[PDB]
């Protein structure tokens, strides 16, 4: 094919504290080459590479222009975090959480555990592993937080142990959507 | 009820 | 930072092609249609609550597109580094024989923003069902994309996603199949 030349903007919005503190970023791009932003913090516009430095100037000399840029904060930011909020940042969906044993090798050998936590929003979300009570600290290895890309995310964090007749191994799962924790348990 | 978006400027 | 809301747009010539796009934390709020001159939201939910004016995107495209022209040809015309992508496919849920679940292919770190994505099982390219997400932004200014096929568990029928990216030697395909 022919070669490909492509512009980027970005319009960023910061939220801190509720909107108690918001920072409004508007970055221009060519080619995967950022040239020229305004930062809010800032309160005027600059240049990230040569090529803005020219853009930049004359820009700045538009008093109107720095002026309704610095007020985008709250005619475009705050507004728009006031408008998507409630679906949002609100937003919570519970956990679907799930054990079973991976890999597999006859009595007295190598064997796993596996707590599948899927479909939960937002994303910050915390799970442990417990032996008898006991928390398993170990053995454990995790997918980390994991994008679906349909406003639900998904995790995988396994534990490796010798499953013992009569044990009780519980997952547990802390997140947003759920005033206690939930837990499953596995019953060797 | 409405997202308002932000106007670029031209270089 | 608790949340970050991105207004991400962009145009590509000689394709000609543009996109404008709403992110709140790593999703898709909603995008426009540039052809139809329609809102489009990630949720069919996300309708009822807020609202956008359509044209809004188009004028900005116009505005990006301009400014492509004239960047363009203050740096001697050198093109985009291709770069290609990284593909993985993941299920919605843990997978149980013959209950509902979803097959996600997930590009990312991919530029431009360029792909045929096609689902494969068996060999046999589907399209039943299948649905998709326009390119999602990156700090590193780079993109992300997100393919669903739904389908029905078994221990036979096999899965691959396809991926033809500029940046690949040749179609890129991410397996898929039931233990
Ligand atoms: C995506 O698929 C299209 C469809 O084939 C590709 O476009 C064609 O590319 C061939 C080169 O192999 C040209 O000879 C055709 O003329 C193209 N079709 C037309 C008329 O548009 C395209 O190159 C693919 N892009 C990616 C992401 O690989």
């Amino acid at each position: 094919t022919r070669p490909r030349f492509l512009e980027l903007l970005k319009s960023e919005c910061h939220f801190f504290n509720g909107t108690e503190r918001v920072r409004f970023l508007e970055r221009y791009f060519h080619n995967q080459e950022e040239f020229v932003r305004f930062d809010s913090d800032v309160g005027e516009y600059r240049a990230v590479t040569e090529l803005g430095r020219p853009v930049a100037e004359s820009w700045n000399s538009q008093k109107d222009l720095l002026e309704q840029k610095r007020g985008q904060v709250d005619t475009y930011c705050r507004h728009n975090y006031g408008v998507v909020e409630s679906f949002t940042v609100q937003r919570r969906v519970h956990p679907q959480v799930t054990v079973y044993p991976a890999k597999t090798q006859p009595l007295q050998h190598h064997n796993l555990l596996v707590c599948s936590v899927s479909g939960f929003y937002p994303g910050s979300i915390e799970v442990r592993w417990f032996r008898n009570g006991q928390e398993e600290k170990t053995g454990v290895v995790s997918t980390g937080l994991i994008h679906n890309g349909d406003w639900t995310f998904q995790t995988l964090v396994m534990l490796e142990t010798v499953p013992r007749s009569g044990e009780v191994y519980t997952c547990q799962v802390e997140h947003p959507s759920v005033t206690s924790p939930l837990t499953v348990e596995w019953r060797a | 009820q409405w997202i308002r978006v932000n106007i670029p400027k031209r270089i | 930072e608790e949340h970050v809301i991105i207004q991400a747009e962009f145009y590509l010539n000689p394709d000609q092609s543009g996109e404008f796009m709403f992110d709140f934390d790593g999703d898709e709020i909603f995008h426009v249609d540039m052809a139809k001159k329609e809102t489009v939201w990630r949720l069919e939910e996300f309708g009822r609550f807020a609202s956008f004016e359509a044209q809004g995107a188009l004028a900005n495209i116009a505005v990006d597109k301009a400014n492509l022209e004239i960047m363009t040809k203050r740096s001697n015309y050198t093109p985009i580094t291709n770069v290609p992508p990284e593909v993985t496919v993941l299920t919605n849920s843990p997978v149980e024989l013959r209950e509902p679940n979803v097959l996600i292919c997930f590009i990312d770190k991919f530029t431009p923003p360029v792909v045929n994505v096609t689902w494969l099982r068996n060999g046999k390219p589907v399209t039943t069902g299948v649905s998709e997400t326009v390119f999602l932004p990156r700090e590193d200014h780079l993109f992300r994309k997100f393919h669903y096929l739904p389908f029905l568990p078994s221990t036979e029928d096999v899965y691959d996603c396809r991926v033809e990216h500029w940046g690949l030697d040749e179609p890129l395909l991410k397996h898929w199949e039931f233990d």
